[PDB]
């Protein structure tokens, strides 16, 4: 009675059709769903904005167990594929406005995941086009407000904060040596 | 023990716990689940107690007696807990459930106070300070998630009335109140001393518990040794508690170590030890308290442990001060356990240093203590040869191990040759000598300790002797009994070992007749429990192995001593004759344990015998006549039924086999067949029948044996049984001793079996064997409810005397498995057997194994049988014998054993036996018997085996290739050509017998297809052997289709073997034979297909329901079940035939059938879904396999003639390729040659020699591998019937059936089939839109796990990406893939070396690389590959 194709196995498979071909990742990263669309949609949103906030981010509740990691795949072929900056910079520009609601967002769980879950999301796409739009939109800077929209006894904060420091470390490295 | 008396005094009780298991454990689960829901008080001395016990259920209440207002419970629970910590890792272990509730209260009491930096030193925490030196928030409360408050005396009253109207105040946070709780009962303790002290302690424990399982920081040491400077003297306990959380810290010890001041005479430590020291030897300095010096001892074990703890107590010079104890300490068990506690400390600091040591002549102190605790024993009990308190034993225990430990030290080599002139051997004397007053374990220390001196010093030897210690230990080892465990029975061969040393010992040691009585050790029950394997994982008999390899290194030391070993254990094994043999003992599982003496004997003369593997262990045994003792072991008539199947006979096969492979020596099989020829020659009344309507011997036996309540266990109540269960012994010692490798020893026993005892006895296993298939036939039918037999009292009238069922059945169960598993052992002596006389007395043993087969297949019952049904059980038995016994595993017969099957007999009785069974004894005709309606119920069983035999007796490519062939060469040379051409002619008219008759209710599909493999063997054979009757297999070829196609109809199963029945009648007969064929079986299919066509034009009407009936009329018509396996079989016959079937496909038109039946089938199927009960016809499958290998043979032989135009038939240059140089080198004319031709034949293969070396050709991969090497290498061709295939409106409604197919989701297998056969067509693009533009990606989404295979996600995926590859970005990633693999020296399975220059770089190679890319499209692959290369 389970779905013969999992998110997880849909995003496994579009990040090998990203990877192969090139019109694709323009036409997933320009792609945006509609208002009652889906149960789980609530406005009009892009699939990366979705992918990065719904499907991305552990929650203790499976739909599909490893959904996570095939999201990470998918946005990391959407990057790798070179697409010129077209599909980049959707994804960056999207992975910034996801990563400043999350920070925007009340302090839960939910915030704590998300986070961390973007942190893993921008390590993974660091490991050079990539860096400079980076840059070029200020994400660094916008990790390092991090802790500014934390609030610092929570429990939960030592490993946002840790992971936010990940990409901090690398990318202060890849500019500065 | 006293411990049983404590608990009967106790079940007042808290008053005697107070001037101190399970059911007692279980009252103190009892108030501990009770207390925590005159009582506290109770609570507390259960606690104090048990924290006792534990040294030497409750935890779920003791995590809730955390919460508590009075310390002193939380104290004595964690005193408990503490005490589980050291000792086992129990809260460790333990799961999340309770750990962490447990160690999180634990942390909520450990965590810091702030330490001296915030005025919360523990120092200025005991000493009372006037309360107003403390920082001010002490008495205060902050507890935060928000609750502060200033002070807590204005409501000082009832601190958990406190906590609980704080929680209904606020809502504090759920499950985590105790640190509230710990915050609120610290802030009112710290207002006054004792509850200050008590947190102090609290918290002291709950650290050591966190360390023994954030806490830790740089003030704590420092805090903990100003605790221990503080000198009230009222703070021992908190003294104990900073010691002991030292301990639990050692394991920052140079900080330990800095601050205790361990690094120097004077410090801290040791000048506190040094007073403690003092204070308990002399009476007038009072006693530090007993707990306190057990904390500084323990602290200097755990710290001399570590080597920065040992090097600091060498610094400090304690062993002075610790010689000093265990000099001058008095005789009080308190004072004994220090003196312990201090040896043990000076054993761990002389690990590293003995100068110290020595200089205080440590070695004469600890013997001067050693003789006074053995004076003070003396008085208990003087004898000595001309209880012992546990810490005085203990205390030798330990000091002994010390000894032990110098003496195999250096800086005591010099000098301790004055060790044994002082006292030490007077009171070793005294340990020996009283082995029961002294434990075990501190005997053989104590002899370990002579052992040991003697091998450093076996000059010393004779002033032991002259002092009589080895006379003292002889007679306690020998003549007095031994203490009966597994360390000392290990160790006594090594004490012989030093005690023969000097010859003279030699003499007095084989004086008293040592091995009498040490290997009565391996017949006593008081040993037994030493014998029993420890931890359950070691080995059966591994202490008697031990004990016998000890022995073995003595008697390999001292060879005088293995006359009289050797004499000793066949003493032994007569004496297990002599327990085995008289009726008086039985044995159990008076009861006497024979079979434990039996494996453990056997485990001690294996490990003699086989230790040195140099056989004269063996040879002195077999000369002084112990085999004949051990081989009667076997068949002792008082051992039980189960003994042959038990690790003690597996242990007397394995002591002969040792024997035999060691020594070479037959003796061990002549009388082995002795004994067995003796057993044999007793029950012959078992070969006899009742000779009158009757049933079993063993039954008529058992039933005449009185109303005894147990007749087997009696050997005069069961002569007949007990014989059985002795020669399956034997038998069982035989198949071991047969499971050799060493051709020698193959010879010897094939010598042996080959001998006129040998025969004898063969001859009468032969006889034996038929006997007992005989009786357990009875038995079963006898135990089977009134159903075999046919109402008669065929052994009715002994059952009547054995006698409400299953009281006869459970006792004629022994029988029936007494008589089963030696049947199935001679069956494994017989296989064995035959293995070693393949591979002159091989020829006589291959005869009586021959006329066993012979007798099994020729064998009658008597004229008084209810029913042939036991003589096919006999039959079934004797050919699945006979199987084992003709063929290998790998089914290559023996040819010896085939020439004396033939020439004895037993072939033409194995044809006799199919008669027999068929015709019932000549009642009905054979041609007749298999439709015959009363034909018997085991007949289909019997005909299976009798088939799956001839199967592999007809097969020439085992018969004339087997391995076991006879050399070439007075006597009748075998011919296994002649033996197929008989036994082919024999078996086609058996099969004619069967070839068209309806098949039995079961065993009728492996019938049918054992029957089916013999016509192909046959039909394929005659070719071969008429090389070295004809018309017959032709008319069969001619007439064979009706039984082909009633097989399919009957049992669809068998269509893979009536394919291959086609085939080898096609490759005999001509392609005017294959279209009779094709065309035969593609009517059948137009038939079956038109009027399933006709079954489903669309109701109208209504006459029939139109729903139930049409949806699952499709499905469940005969039609529907014969093109199941008319299409599949179709399907079979164009894999091999490719073209010819593919024209005759195209030429038919069915094709278009197929296509209007998969259209008109999907209103069907869609109905279905919408009843919600959808049942897809298995019929589909087929036809979408049958359509996907019509499209693929025809691409492909359209690619093959496009191929042919380029090339000129005649020498077609093949070419391998050269990775090293890049050079596509040509094969010499005649390999080049052989490949075209082999290629051309359309073989996946072809071998070819070159330089001598093996190279073959796999066209599958065009590689060349050299068969020696592997390496697989590339190769090319050098280059210089049309069938349409399916057009676009059979395409279009392929796709659409397909689609609707995936809609309604139709069978995992059918959904594979039909996106096997979408993947093929979608590759172009054109059907691929098609395919995408009928919303198949959605249905494919919607599709659930029910409906899913193993390639669902790649296939998946391949047809997306054939939606997705339109003509234009098709051409872009081909143009990637073209520059990738140009551009990158890729690897292949073709030993193209990766990242290499030459190979990876041609173009003949990479185009053989983008093979794929061209196949996936040519026409873009030339465009792009014309651009970009």
């Amino acid at each position: 009675s389970k779905p013969l194709m999992p998110t997880s196995t849909i995003l496994r498979l579009l990040a090998e059709l990203v990877r192969s071909y090139v019109g694709i990742a323009t036409l997933i990263a320009n792609y945006s769903y509609t208002v009652g669309q889906s149960e789980l949609i609530k406005e009009d949103c892009s699939v990366l904005a979705f992918v990065l906030d719904h499907l991305l981010p552990h929650t203790q509740n499976a739909e599909d167990k490893d959904t996570p990691a095939l999201a990470r795949l998918f946005l990391a072929s959407l990057a790798a594929a070179g697409s010129g900056t077209d599909a980049q910079v959707a994804l960056v520009n999207e992975v910034k406005a996801a990563l400043g609601r999350a920070l925007a967002m009340a302090e839960s769980t939910e915030k704590h995941a998300r986070l961390q879950a973007v942190m893993c999301i921008i390590s993974t796409i660091m490991e050079n086009n990539i860096i400079r739009l980076f840059l070029k939109k200020g994400l660094v800077n916008d990790l390092a407000r991090v802790p500014h929209s934390l609030d610092l006894s929570s429990p939960n904060m030592a490993n946002t904060v840790n992971a936010a420091l990940k990409p901090l470390e690398t990318l202060s490295r890849i500019v500065n040596q | 023990a006293d411990c049983r008396a404590l608990i009967d005094k106790l079940k007042d009780e808290q008053l005697l716990l107070e001037l101190q298991w399970v059911d007692l454990l279980d009252r103190f689960d009892g108030i501990l689940a009770d207390a925590g829901q005159q009582l506290k008080m109770l609570l507390l001395a259960v606690l104090n107690f048990t924290a006792l016990l534990i040294e030497y259920s409750s935890i779920e209440h003791l995590t809730t007696l955390l919460a508590s207002s009075d310390m002193q419970v939380v104290l004595a629970v964690l005193n408990l807990l503490y005490v589980f910590s050291k000792r086992s890792n129990y809260i460790t272990r333990l799961g999340s459930d309770k750990r962490t509730p447990l160690l999180t209260r634990l942390q909520h009491l450990a965590e810091s106070w702030g330490g001296k930096e915030n005025g919360f030193g523990l120092a200025e925490c005991c000493r009372d300070l006037h309360m107003m030196k403390y920082p001010p928030s002490a008495t205060t409360l902050h507890f935060e998630f928000y609750i502060h408050i200033e002070q807590l005396d204005k409501i000082s009253e009832s601190p958990s009335e406190i906590m609980e109207s704080l929680t209904k105040m606020y809502s504090i946070p759920k499950d985590k109140q105790m640190l509230l709780f710990t915050h609120i009962r610290l802030a009112h303790g710290f207002s006054n001393h004792r509850k200050r002290l008590q947190a102090v302690q609290a918290r002291l424990h709950a650290i050591s518990i966190l360390v023994y399982s954030s806490i830790l920081y740089n003030g704590l040491i420092e805090e903990l040794v100003d605790v221990l400077q503080i000198t009230d003297k009222q703070l021992m306990e908190i003294k104990a508690a900073s010691l002991r959380t030292l301990t639990s810290i050692v394991h920052k010890l140079s900080s330990i170590i800095d601050c205790t001041g361990t690094a120097s005479y004077h410090g801290f430590l040791p000048v506190l030890v040094r007073n403690c020291i003092q204070a308990m030897i002399d009476p007038s300095m009072d006693p530090y308290p007993h707990q306190f010096a057990t904390a500084l001892f323990s602290f200097l074990y755990h710290l001399a442990s570590y080597d920065a703890g040992g090097e600091a107590l060498v610094s400090c010079g304690m062993m002075e001060a610790l010689l000093k104890v265990i000099k001058f300490l008095g005789d009080e068990q308190d004072q004994i356990t220090f003196v312990t506690r201090a040896v043990r400390v000076v054993d761990l600091i002389t690990n590293l240093d003995m100068a110290a040591f020595q200089s205080h002549s440590g070695l004469s102190i600890f013997i001067y203590r050693l003789e006074h605790e053995v004076d003070l024993c003396r008085k208990e009990c003087p004898f000595v040869i001309k209880q012992c308190i546990p810490q005085r034993a203990a205390l030798l225990k330990s000091m002994l191990n010390f000894l032990k430990k110098a003496i195999q030290d250096p800086a005591f080599s010099d000098g301790i040759r004055h060790v044994m002139d002082g006292s030490l051997p007077t009171s070793l004397k005294h340990i020996i000598s009283n082995a029961e007053y002294y434990g075990p374990s501190l005997f053989l220390l104590a002899t370990e300790v002579v052992t040991v001196f003697v091998f450093q010093e076996p000059s010393l030897l004779s002033s032991l002797q002259d002092n009589g210690l080895t006379d003292v230990m002889l007679h306690a080892l020998l003549i007095k009994d031994v203490p009966a465990t597994r360390e000392v029975l290990g160790s006594l061969p090594n004490v012989f070992s030093a005690l023969c040393l000097n010859a003279r010992g030699l003499q007095s040691f084989v004086q008293c007749q040592p091995f009498e009585r040490l290997f009565k050790v391996l017949l006593s029950p008081d040993y037994l429990p030493a014998m029993r394997r420890r931890r359950s994982s070691d080995p059966l008999g591994d202490t008697a192995s031990n004990l016998g390899s000890a022995v073995d290194e003595l008697m390999r030391h001292q060879p005088t001593l293995k006359t009289d070993a050797t004499t000793a254990i066949i003493k032994l094994l007569e004496e297990i004759c002599n327990l085995g043999r008289d009726p008086k003992y039985i044995c159990q599982k008076i009861p006497i344990p024979l079979m434990d003496y039996i494996l453990n004997v056997m485990k001690f003369v294996e490990s003699i015998l086989s230790n040195n593997t140099t056989d004269d262990h063996c040879q002195e045994f077999v000369n002084q006549k112990g085999l004949l003792p051990l081989v009667t072991i076997l068949g002792l008539p008082n051992l039980p039924i189960d003994f042959p199947t038990s690790a003690a006979c597996q242990a007397v096969a394995g002591v002969c086999k040792s024997i035999l492979t060691l020594s070479h020596e037959p003796k061990v099989l002549q009388e082995g067949l002795l004994q067995l020829d003796s057993i044999l020659s007793s029950l012959e009344p078992l070969h006899r029948p009742i000779e009158s309507p009757g049933g079993s011997v063993l039954l008529r036996e058992l039933a005449c044996a009185g109303n005894v309540a147990d007749a087997t266990l009696s050997a005069q109540a069961t002569p007949l049984l007990h014989a059985l269960t002795a020669a399956h012994a034997y038998i069982m010692m035989f198949v071991h001793t047969c499971r050799v490798g060493q051709s020698e020893i193959r010879s010897i026993s094939v010598n042996q079996w080959g001998s006129q005892l040998g025969l004898s006895v063969l001859s009468k296993l032969s006889q034996l064997y038929c006997s007992l298939v005989w009786e357990s036939t009875v038995l079963l039918s006898l135990c089977t409810p009134n159903s075999l037999p046919s109402g008669c009292e065929f052994g009715q009238a002994d059952m009547q005397k054995l006698v409400a069922m299953a009281a006869r059945i459970k006792q004629i169960k022994p029988l029936l498995s007494a008589s089963s598993r030696l049947g199935r052992a001679l069956a494994e002596l017989f296989g064995l057997l035959v293995k070693l006389c393949v591979g002159p007395a091989a020829r006589s043993t291959a005869s009586a194994l021959t006329k066993l087969l012979t007798k099994g297949l020729s064998w009658q019952p008597p004229p008084y049988t209810p029913t042939p049904r036991f003589r096919l059980t006999f039959f079934i038995c004797s050919v699945g014998f006979t199987s084992p016994m003709l063929f290998d595993e790998r089914k290559y017969p023996y040819h010896l054993m085939l020439q004396k099957f033939l020439c004895s007999g037993g072939h033409n009785a194995l044809f006799e036996t199919f008669n027999w069974a068929l015709s019932m004894g000549g009642k009905v005709p054979v041609s007749e018997g298999l439709e015959h309606s009363d034909l018997p119920d085991g007949t289909g069983e019997f005909l299976d085996a009798w088939l799956m035999l001839v199967e592999k007796m007809v097969n020439p490519t085992t018969v004339l290739e087997s391995p076991h062939s006879l050399p070439a060469k007075n006597f009748p040379q075998f011919s296994a050509l002649r033996f197929l051409v008989v036994t082919q002619k024999a078996a086609f008219t058996c099969i004619k017998n069967l070839w068209n008759r309806k098949p039995l209710k079961v065993y009728g599909g492996r019938m049918a297809e054992s029957m089916l493999a013999i016509l192909c063997h046959i039909l394929r054979g005659e070719p071969v052997i008429r090389e070295r009757e004809q018309d017959e297999l032709h008319t069969f070829t001619d007439t064979m289709l009706p039984g082909c196609f009633h097989l399919l109809d009957e049992l669809p199963d068998t269509v893979y073997r009536v394919c291959d029945l086609i085939m080898t009648a096609i490759k005999r007969n001509g392609a005017d034979y294959r279209d009779m064929i094709l065309k035969q079986v593609v009517n059948q299919v137009w038939e079956a297909a038109d009027v399933l066509i006709k079954a489903a034009l669309p109701l109208t009407t209504s006459d029939t329901k139109t729903v139930s009936e049409w949806i699952s009329q499709m499905a469940t018509l005969p039609q529907a079940s014969n093109l199941a396996t008319r299409i599949l079989l179709l399907t079979l016959l164009f894999e091999e035939l490719k073209l010819p079937c593919a024209w005759v496909v195209e030429s038919s038109g069915i094709l278009n059938v197929l296509i209007k039946l998969l259209e008109v089938v999907q209103p069907c199927l869609q109905a279905a879904k919408e009843q919600k009960e959808v049942q897809t016809p298995k019929w589909i499958t087929p036809v979408l396999l049958l359509i996907d290998f019509y499209e693929k043979t025809a691409i492909s032989s359209k690619r093959r003639a496009q191929m042919t135009k380029y090339l000129q038939s005649n020498s077609n240059n093949w070419r391998w390729f050269d990775d090293r140089s890049g050079r596509w080198c040509s094969y010499s004319a005649s390999n080049n040659s052989t490949i075209d031709s082999a290629w051309k034949s359309g073989e996946t293969s072809v071998r070819f020699t070159a330089g001598r070396r093996r190279y073959t050709v796999q066209f599958t991969t065009m590689v060349q591998v050299n068969e020696e090497t592997g390496n697989r290498r590339p190769v090319m061709l050098t280059l210089l019937i049309l069938i349409q295939g399916l057009t676009e409106d059979m395409v279009t409604v392929l796709i659409r059936a397909c689609v609707s197919m995936l809609g309604v989701p139709v069978d995992p297998d059918t959904l594979h089939a039909t996106l096997r056969l979408c993947l093929r067509l979608t590759r172009d693009h054109k059907y691929a839109m098609m395919f995408a533009e009928l919303k198949s990606t959605r249905m494919i989404l919607n599709l659930t796990q029910s409906s899913g295979f193993n390639g669902f996600t790649p296939l998946v995926t391949l047809l997306l990406r054939h939606i997705i590859e339109d003509p234009c970005t098709l051409r872009h990633t081909m143009e990637k893939v073209v520059r990738s693999a140009a551009t990158s020296g890729a690897g292949s399975t073709t030993s193209g070396v990766v990242s290499g220059s030459l190979g990876s770089r041609e173009i003949n190679y990479i185009l053989r690389v983008l093979g794929p890319a061209a196949c996936r499209n040519p026409d873009i692959f030339t465009e792009v590959a014309n651009c970009c290369i």
